[PDB]
């Protein structure tokens, strides 16, 4: 190794506690800044002038209530740079205008990149298959729709979730009362997806655990293994024989169960970064015409479907006020949709 | 700070305080722990 | 509808006779341990 | 009947006025989807059931 | 009144027992099933190879 | 409250019930200093 | 010069004790001053 | 009762178990200095003369910069 | 920059009363710190409007209107001045039609009001007021009924009236301090 | 101590090692028996110390104090606090016996005998001696029965126990005559556990209450006398599997339905828990609620009995599946309470129309406002209202916390139970250690279709 | 100045690294 | 086996170690008190003292409707 390239790659793929690689002069910089970031925005910065609450510790919110704000919908969906021509090089008045968001956003996603990179490098400097690789374009696709994608077909950067735990569970409950949701095939496909890892997951660790090997004569079971050994450490055969009486159908392929636990969750995830994708132009299952149109022609016909419907009204009506102080919506309190005595 | 406090953060201290001390002692004398 | 009670009351106790009979039946020795 | 965390009107400034939060937002929903929840099944203004 | 009915929700029946014939139909069944199960019990017991002592059963 | 005459002591009653948690934690500890043998 | 080290398990317990005695300050400063909304 | 495996029955024919394989604690990998403090007692007079110091300049600090 | 420090280890609360008070055009009140200003004008002359940030039914509003009587005695009796000034309660305009499924209402109506309390006293400059306390129930009866606290003046030419509203639910629960504080304040 | 290289057992699962060891194991239940007693008494000395009489029991987080003014101890007519001496009492009284319980466990676990068979013979024992653990078993039934009689003992001789539904408003009474007819007793045991029958739960008089313990106490003096003499038949020497793990199994199952039976009892029961010192219940604030909005429509000049809700069906008296007159609205699923505050105005076919419309007394509004504003309703930092309210009151009722508590906790120990079973069963039969590689069952079965 | 008291603060702690350390870390440039 | 670093438990369990951590950490921890004390964390990032959220000009959450004009627009909201 004589060249600037090579004795670059030289050092920099070399065997450390921390692995820097190729992919380490994108993943390490953009990720240790987005990190600061959000610290910095939930610790110190506020959101007074952007969106009218208070999100940070230093204006008396806990770890749940603190957030990253999204900027005000007057910005659109300008970068918003330090330099840019709203900020204009001021520090303290890009931090109140919400110029720490985009930054956040910005710099995660080139860590995400930077991050599928190192696992591509590690992948190959070790000699095995990218599958693991491959399996993060789930999240990156999730990442990618949720906070580029929707927020890039609305108004602007305002309607984008906000970076913390109210801040999410308000964009959550948003989702439902505007767009329905819950009623999207999509994301129906997205709940079974991860509802099946999981219950995969668990019922794995499970039958693994419970159908080991008698290799030591101690209760503690956890020493009797080593990992160059050649034998597997539990019963394939015991554990399919069970599952077969008990449920009726049983894995007889070990690398079917893997492939097969890999491919839910992330065909799950990339079903309902799809909904997403679609919803970010207002495409919306929202209603079904027929039940619409019978329950306005029969004031005798009613299902669960027309009551999550009223919900949604009430929720889009009572949360607008606060949600958009841009459309300066006043409504009196004759206006609100509103039950008997409640 | 009230001179209540003190004296339940003084009756906090003490009580704490009484557990890894019998631990400190029986390891530096070599008890049968 | 007393018919209908009876009856659901016999089924109900047979099957739980039925589970209880033959938890009593030596069932810890239906094993393949040595 | 035990819910989880309320922090609505936490936030206070000096002259004692109310700054809300995401929290305060949430709030708001709520109270939009609890005033039709049910819309006649009410005769009483506490819904303890 | 326009029909009839059971009338026996809310009460606080032993066994939710109104009439005698519920108790009948439910000692009868038990009766049979433990008839039935006392007749065998000797014969699977012998089937451990070994007899019904004091130190009988699964042990450790 | 408590008697007049056990006023002084009331800082005392103040801290016993978390002596439970503390004797769990203690278990713990004793456990580390034998190096979890 | 000064011959010996620390033990491990002495450092986790003053370790433990200091996190425990952050998290308790927090939740004291939860429920008093800034957002304990009195 | 035991049938005379031990901890691992394979320990013969890989050598140890996943404990000799992969240990997490080998004093003897450790560095021969650091058992003893080579600035001796008068680096830990300074040491404490200066944390005297430094916590009282800290103390002192919080005090003024704060509300009484 | 500022360089004010932060109020750390300060024992003392800026404000605690749970009032805020107002300097307007000729009245003065302790509005309540927890309420927050309103652009909403649903009565004729509307000068000054407050309401809740947990309830928009809770809330104050003060009306200076032009009249020609210089004392509010002139206007008529309390219960004849009250019954001019029913429109503060609202209206059923929008319901045109006959009904008798209500419960505990006159037929044809979903609305009432009872007049709880009335009182004529003077305050220690020496100007007459007109104190009323009104509960209103609906058809539906949302809130348990609402509470309307009314206070009345004339000075130098000019009506001024004072509404509080606050719900029942609201009312029971504690929150009748503050709606009493704000109308008990109401000076001229 | 021991260690992992002697056992097999790893540190985590190292209260594993005294399984055999009957010395070091009766310290451990002694030291755990003492820490009980030690956090009842700290705990009562912390109650008694912030407790204010200006404010009622449960509206200051009180869960232990209630417990002593349900036995008659410093209380007074209508369940007003007089007297707090006798709680300060109680409390030196455990945490002074704590200290002689922990000595004892101390000793017993760090230089008493490690394993008491030889010395001690009478103290011995062996997992597998089914004998030797039924007299145990019968030894701690009596002492069981006892307690259960000293129980009894108090609410006749030695002042009584608080009654809410004494004549006049509650009082501590003296119960002089017991139900003990099998027929009310047997009642309780096999009844439903739906709604109107509530099973144990529904028990209404504290008569029945004493006539039980008395029943209990006899029963379990006879069982424990029973099973001192004899020893287990061939038919339970057939089902059980007898080791340590096993009884420890079967009284984890025990006390998991005895804590899921204490959680609804506690939400649900108004006679051995007073709402005077514990609160209204959930169907009692529903109850109260309606009740005072009914009364103050009436002093405003309305019909109660013909008014008509928005659904047609009675804004504040309507008529429940069975007949019986109810209170309206949503309350109507709570038509089953029956507190000591509503049961004057209810008549042989429910309420009685003339008797709340004439004869409703000031003292039965107040106790309805009150449990109308003090609902079992909260949050988790202990904010009252429902979840869409403000932060202005600061109250969670003791009701909830001992149910939600007490569930979990139930939960847990089935939990527990299935674990312990498994264990258990698999350990005696001989393969909880894994499948022999040897010997695999599976490879000697045919293969199914 | 309120960031040079900061700044002051932090260089006693510097000199006592740089004091501590210097031996070890000039052996391993070498 | 190792990297080629110092292994972790060999360093926590060092007079040396300690010594020079006995004086980095709690500077540290009293720099972070004197930033947020001295009200140097108010400016900075221009967060509202609990006096300054609403001042006597207007009392309304503040409200950005230009874009280009939003660094003015700011500065006049932010006025004291
Ligand atoms: C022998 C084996 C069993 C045989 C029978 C099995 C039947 C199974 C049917 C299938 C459905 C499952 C069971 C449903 C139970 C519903 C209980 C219920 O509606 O109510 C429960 C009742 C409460 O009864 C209430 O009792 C009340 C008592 O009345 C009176 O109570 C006081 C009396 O003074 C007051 O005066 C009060 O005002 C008055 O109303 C009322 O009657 C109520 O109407 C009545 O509902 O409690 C009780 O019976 C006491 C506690 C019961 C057991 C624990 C229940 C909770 C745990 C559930 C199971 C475990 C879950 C966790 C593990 C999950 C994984 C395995
Ligand atoms: C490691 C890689 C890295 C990457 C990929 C990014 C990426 C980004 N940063 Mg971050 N940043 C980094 C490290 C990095 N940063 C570091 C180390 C710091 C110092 C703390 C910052 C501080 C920072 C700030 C202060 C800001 C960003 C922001 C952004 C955006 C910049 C937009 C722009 O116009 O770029 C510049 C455009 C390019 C295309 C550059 C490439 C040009 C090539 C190399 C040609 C060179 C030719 C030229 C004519 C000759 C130069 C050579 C000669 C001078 C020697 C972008 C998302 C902005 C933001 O997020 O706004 C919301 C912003 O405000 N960054
Ligand atoms: C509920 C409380 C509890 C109790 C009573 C016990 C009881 C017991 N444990 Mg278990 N244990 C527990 C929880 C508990 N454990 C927990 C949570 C864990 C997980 C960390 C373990 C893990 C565990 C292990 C790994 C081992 C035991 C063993 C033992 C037994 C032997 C004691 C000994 O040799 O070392 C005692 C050691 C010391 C000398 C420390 C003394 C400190 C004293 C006892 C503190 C209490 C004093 C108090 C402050 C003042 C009382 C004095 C009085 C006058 C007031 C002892 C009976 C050992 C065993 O299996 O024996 C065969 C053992 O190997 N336990
Ligand atoms: C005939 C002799 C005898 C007697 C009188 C007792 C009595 C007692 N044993 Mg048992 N025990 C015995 C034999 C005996 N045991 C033997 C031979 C063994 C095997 C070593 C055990 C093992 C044993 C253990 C391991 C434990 C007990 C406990 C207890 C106490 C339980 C009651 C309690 O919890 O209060 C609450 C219940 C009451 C009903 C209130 C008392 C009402 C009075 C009695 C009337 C009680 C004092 C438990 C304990 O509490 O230890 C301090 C304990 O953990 N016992
Ligand atoms: C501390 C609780 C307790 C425990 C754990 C045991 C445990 C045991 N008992 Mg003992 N027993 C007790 C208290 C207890 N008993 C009391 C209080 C009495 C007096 C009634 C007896 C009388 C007794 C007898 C007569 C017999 C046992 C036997 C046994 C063994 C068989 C297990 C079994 O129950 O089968 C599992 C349970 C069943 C299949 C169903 C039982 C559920 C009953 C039928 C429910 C209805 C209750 C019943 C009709 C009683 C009337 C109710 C009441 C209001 C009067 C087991 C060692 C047997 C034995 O081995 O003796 C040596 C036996 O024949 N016990
Ligand atoms: C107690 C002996 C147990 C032996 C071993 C049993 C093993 C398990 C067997 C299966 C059990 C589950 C299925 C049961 C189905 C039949 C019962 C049924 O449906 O009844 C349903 C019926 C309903 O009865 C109704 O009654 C009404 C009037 O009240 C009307 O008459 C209705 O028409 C009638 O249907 O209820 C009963 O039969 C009452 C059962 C009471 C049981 C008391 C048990 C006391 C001893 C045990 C105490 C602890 C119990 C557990 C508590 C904690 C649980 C978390
Ligand atoms: C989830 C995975 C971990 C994610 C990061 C956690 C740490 C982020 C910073 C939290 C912080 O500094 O909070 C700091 C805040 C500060 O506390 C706040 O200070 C304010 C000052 O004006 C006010 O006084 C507030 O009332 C007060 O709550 O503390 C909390 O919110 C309390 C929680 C303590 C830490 C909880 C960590 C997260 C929950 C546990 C997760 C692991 C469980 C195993
Ligand atoms: C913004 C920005 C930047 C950056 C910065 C940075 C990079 C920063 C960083 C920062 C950081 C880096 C921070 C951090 C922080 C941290 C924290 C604050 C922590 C906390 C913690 C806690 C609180 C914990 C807790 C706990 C416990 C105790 C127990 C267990 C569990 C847990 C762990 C959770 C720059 C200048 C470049 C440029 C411009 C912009
Ligand atoms: C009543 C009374 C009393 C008593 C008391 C007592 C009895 C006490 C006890 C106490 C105790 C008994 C204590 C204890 C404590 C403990 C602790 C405090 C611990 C801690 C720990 C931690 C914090 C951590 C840990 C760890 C380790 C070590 C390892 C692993 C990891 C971890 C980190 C987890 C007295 C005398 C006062 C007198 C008066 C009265
Ligand atoms: C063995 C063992 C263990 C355990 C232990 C235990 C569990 C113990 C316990 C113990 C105990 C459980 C103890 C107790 C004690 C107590 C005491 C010591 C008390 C005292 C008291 C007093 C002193 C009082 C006083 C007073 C009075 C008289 C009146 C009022 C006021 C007052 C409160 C001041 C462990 C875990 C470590 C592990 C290892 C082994
Ligand atoms: C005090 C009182 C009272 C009374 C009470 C009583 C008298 C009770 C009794 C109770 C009883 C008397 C109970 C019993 C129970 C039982 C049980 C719970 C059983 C179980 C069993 C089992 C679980 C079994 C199993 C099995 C089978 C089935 C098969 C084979 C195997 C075995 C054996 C394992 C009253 C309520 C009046 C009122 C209140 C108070
Ligand atoms: C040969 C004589 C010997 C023993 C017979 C003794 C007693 C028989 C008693 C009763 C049998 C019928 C039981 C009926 C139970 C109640 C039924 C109901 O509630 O309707
Ligand atoms: O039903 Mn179903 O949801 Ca239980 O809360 Mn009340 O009621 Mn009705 O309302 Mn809300
Ligand atoms: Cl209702």
């Amino acid at each position: 190794k004589r060249g600037w390239f090579d004795v670059v790659d030289d050092w920099l793929r070399r065997d450390r506690f921390v692995f820097v690689g190729w992919s380490g002069l994108l993943l390490f910089p953009t990720a240790y800044l987005a990190l600061g970031g959000w610290f910095t925005g939930t610790t110190f910065v506020t959101s007074w002038y952007t969106h009218g609450l208070a999100s940070s510790y230093l204006e008396g919110c806990n770890f749940l209530t603190a957030a990253v704000s999204t900027p005000a919908n007057s910005m659109g969906h300008s970068l918003l740079f330090l330099w840019g021509p709203e900020a204009q090089g001021d520090f303290t008045r890009w931090c109140q205008l919400g110029g720490l968001w985009t930054f956040v956003a910005l710099h995660g996603s080139f860590s995400l990149i930077g991050f599928m990179l190192r696992q591509f490098e590690i992948a190959r400097s070790v000699k095995i298959r990218p599958y693991n690789a491959i399996a993060f374009s789930a999240p990156i696709s999730v990442f990618v729709s949720v906070f580029l994608i929707y927020p890039l077909g609305q108004s602007g950067w305002f309607f984008a979730p906000s970076f913390g735990v109210a801040a999410i569970f308000r964009f959550i409950l948003f989702f439902q009362g505007f767009h329905n949701w819950t009623l999207n095939p999509f994301h129906m496909m997205g709940v079974a997806g991860v509802l099946g890892a999981a219950l995969l997951c668990a019922i794995h660790g499970a039958t693994v655990e419970n159908t080991l090997f008698e290799d030591g004569d101690g209760a503690n079971t956890f020493r009797a293994f080593n990992p160059t050994q050649a034998e597997e450490t539990y019963s394939m055969v015991t554990a399919n024989r069970f599952w077969s009486q008990i449920f009726g159908v049983a894995f007889s392929n070990k690398r079917w169960l893997h492939f097969f636990m890999l491919f839910v969750p992330v065909t799950g995830l990339w079903m309902s970064a799809i909904g997403v994708v679609g919803l970010a132009l207002n495409l919306r299952a929202y209603d079904f015409v027929s039940q619409e149109i019978r329950a306005a022609e029969d004031p005798e016909f009613e299902t669960f479907y027309t009551k999550n419907i009223l919900l949604n009204e009430g929720i889009r009506a009572w949360m607008a006020a606060q949600d958009q102080p841009h459309e300066k919506l006043v409504f009196p309190e004759e206006v609100l949709p509103r039950g008997n005595a409640l | 700070m009230n001179l209540e406090i003190v004296l339940q953060l003084t009756a906090l201290l003490f009580i704490v305080a009484a557990g890894p001390l019998v631990i400190v002692l029986l390891s530096s004398r070599g008890g049968n722990l | 509808m007393l018919t209908l009670k009876i009856f659901v009351y016999t089924v109900v106790t047979f099957f739980v006779s039925l589970f209880i009979f033959g938890f009593l039946s030596n069932d810890p020795g239906r094993n393949p341990g040595q | 009947n035990l819910n989880g965390f309320n922090f609505n009107q936490s936030v206070v400034d000096s002259q004692g006025r109310v700054i809300n939060t995401w929290a305060d937002i949430i709030n708001r929903a709520n109270l939009g989807m609890e005033v039709m929840h049910e819309r006649n099944a009410h005769n009483f203004p506490l819904d303890l059931a | 009144l326009v029909d009839d009915r059971l009338a026996g929700e809310g009460t606080g029946k032993i066994l939710g027992i109104n009439d005698p014939s519920l108790f009948w139909a439910i000692t009868i069944v038990f009766t049979i099933v433990w008839g039935v199960f006392y007749v065998s019990t000797r014969e699977i017991d012998a089937a451990s190879d070994r007899e019904n002592d004091d130190d009988f059963g699964l042990t450790l | 409250k408590l008697p007049e005459a056990y006023a002084p002591f009331d800082p005392i009653v103040d801290v016993l019930p978390v002596i439970p948690v503390l004797f769990l934690l203690l278990a713990l500890v004793w456990q580390a200093s034998v190096s979890f043998r | 010069g000064t011959t010996g080290r620390i033990p491990l398990w002495l450092v986790g317990t003053v370790a433990g004790v200091a996190v425990i005695a952050l998290v308790g300050i927090f939740f004291y400063g939860s429920y008093v001053g800034l957002g304990s909304s009195l | 009762k035991g049938k005379g495996y031990g901890v691992y029955r394979f320990a013969n024919k890989y050598g140890a178990n996943v404990d000799g394989y992969s240990p997490i604690y080998t004093p003897d990998t450790w560095s021969e200095s650091g058992d003893s403090y080579k600035l001796g007692t008068k680096g830990l007079i300074a040491w404490a003369g200066l944390i005297v110091v430094l916590l009282g300049v800290g103390i002192n600090l919080v005090i003024s910069t704060s509300a009484l | 920059a500022y360089g004010d420090a932060a109020r750390v280890f300060a024992g003392n609360i800026t404000n605690k009363s749970g009032f805020i008070p107002y300097a307007g055009e000729g009245f003065a009140l302790l509005i309540p710190s927890k309420w927050n200003p309103s652009k909403e004008q649903d009565f004729p002359g509307v000068v000054l409007r407050y309401e809740d940030n947990g309830d928009a039914v809770n809330n104050l509003v003060v009306l200076v209107q032009k009249v020609g009587k210089n004392n509010i005695d002139e206007l008529g009796s309390p219960d004849k001045f009250l019954q001019d000034n029913a429109y503060l309660f609202g209206e059923s305009a929008a319901f045109t039609g006959e009904t008798l499924s209500e419960g505990g209402f006159l037929p044809n109506k979903v609305a009432a009001a009872s007049v709880l309390d009335v009182q004529e006293a003077t305050d220690k400059k020496g100007k007459k007021y007109y104190k009323y306390e009104v509960l209103t129930r609906s058809a539906d009866g949302d809130e348990g009924g609402r509470h309307q606290l009314i206070a009345a003046t004339v000075s130098n030419g000019n009506l001024y009236l004072i509404k509080v509203q606050c719900g029942d639910k609201r009312w029971f629960k504690g929150a009748k301090r503050e709606a009493i504080g704000a109308w008990d304040s109401f000076t001229v | 101590g021991r260690d992992q290289e002697s056992t097999g057992f790893a540190w985590w699962a190292g209260n594993a090692r005294l399984i055999n060891l009957s010395g070091k194991l009766l310290g451990a239940h002694v030291a755990h028996a003492g820490l009980i007693v030690f956090w009842a008494g700290a705990m009562n000395l912390f109650e008694v110390a912030h407790f204010v009489p200006e404010k009622p029991m449960y509206e200051q987080g009180l869960i232990l104090l209630p417990h002593l003014a349900t036995l008659g101890y410093g209380v007074g007519p209508g369940g007003e606090v007089i007297d707090t001496y006798p709680y300060f009492v109680s409390g030196v009284l455990h945490l002074i016996s704590s200290a002689v319980l922990g000595f004892g466990g101390v000793y017993h676990s760090l230089v008493g005998p490690e394993t008491l068979e030889e010395s001690f013979p009478f103290f011995g024992y062996v997992w597998k001696d089914k004998n030797k653990m039924t007299t145990i078993l019968g030894i701690h039934l009596i002492v069981l029965g006892l307690g259960a009689w000293l129980l009894v003992w108090k609410a006749m001789y030695f002042g009584g126990i608080y009654d809410t539904w004494a004549p006049g408003g509650g009082d501590v009474r003296i119960i002089t005559n017991p139900t003990v007819s099998p027929g009310v007793i047997f009642g309780y045991l096999f009844r439903s556990p739906f709604g109107g029958d509530g099973w144990i739960v529904s028990v209404d008089n504290m008569e029945d209450v004493i006539g039980g313990h008395i029943w209990i106490g006899t029963l379990c003096i006879f069982g424990g006398i029973w099973h001192i003499l004899t020893k287990p038949w061939a038919w339970a020497r057939r089902a059980f599997v007898w080791s340590g793990e096993a009884y420890l199994s079967y009284s984890l199952g025990a006390i998991s339905i005895m804590g899921f039976t204490a959680c609804c009892m506690a939400w649900f029961n108004t006679t051995a828990y007073p709402s005077e010192f514990y609160g209204p219940t959930g169907p009692e604030a529903s109850q109260s609620q309606t009740f005072t909005f009914l009364v103050r429509d009436q002093r405003l000049g309305a019909n109660v009995a013909s008014a008509q809700g928005p659904t047609g069906l009675g804004k504040y008296l309507m008529r429940s599946p069975t007949g019986e007159i109810i209170f309206g609205g949503e309350t109507m699923r709570f038509w089953d309470f029956r507190g000591p505050w509503l049961e004057p105005l209810r008549g042989p076919n429910g309420l009685d129309l003339n008797k709340l419309k004439n004869d409703i007394q000031p003292w039965q509004e107040r106790r309805a406002a009150e449990y109308m504003t003090h609902a079992p309703l909260g949050s988790l930092n202990s904010v009252g209202g429902v979840a869409t309210e403000i932060n202005a009151v600061n109250y969670v009722s003791p009701r909830s916390w001992l149910a939600t508590s007490h569930f979990c906790l139930g939960f847990f120990f089935f939990v527990g139970h299935l674990w312990h079973a498994g264990r258990a069963r698999a350990a005696a039969a001989g393969f909880e250690k894994g499948i022999d590689r040897d010997n695999e069952p599976v490879l000697s079965m045919r293969p199914l279709d | 100045n309120r960031f040079g008291t900061i700044a002051l603060l932090a260089v006693p702690v510097i000199g006592w690294v740089l004091f501590n350390i210097l031996g070890p870390l000039q052996n391993q440039l070498n | 086996g190792a990297t080629g670093e110092r292994p972790f438990s060999d360093i926590l369990t060092s007079i040396r170690y300690w010594v020079i951590h006995s004086i980095t950490i709690p500077s540290l921890f009293i720099a972070g008190w004197l930033f947020v004390s001295t009200g140097l964390a108010y400016d900075v990032f221009g967060s509202p003292r609990p006096n300054e959220y609403f001042t006597e000009d207007r009392q309304e959450t503040p409200l950005i409707t230009d874009r280009f004009n939003a660094l003015e627009q700011v500065k006049k909201l932010s006025e004291v």
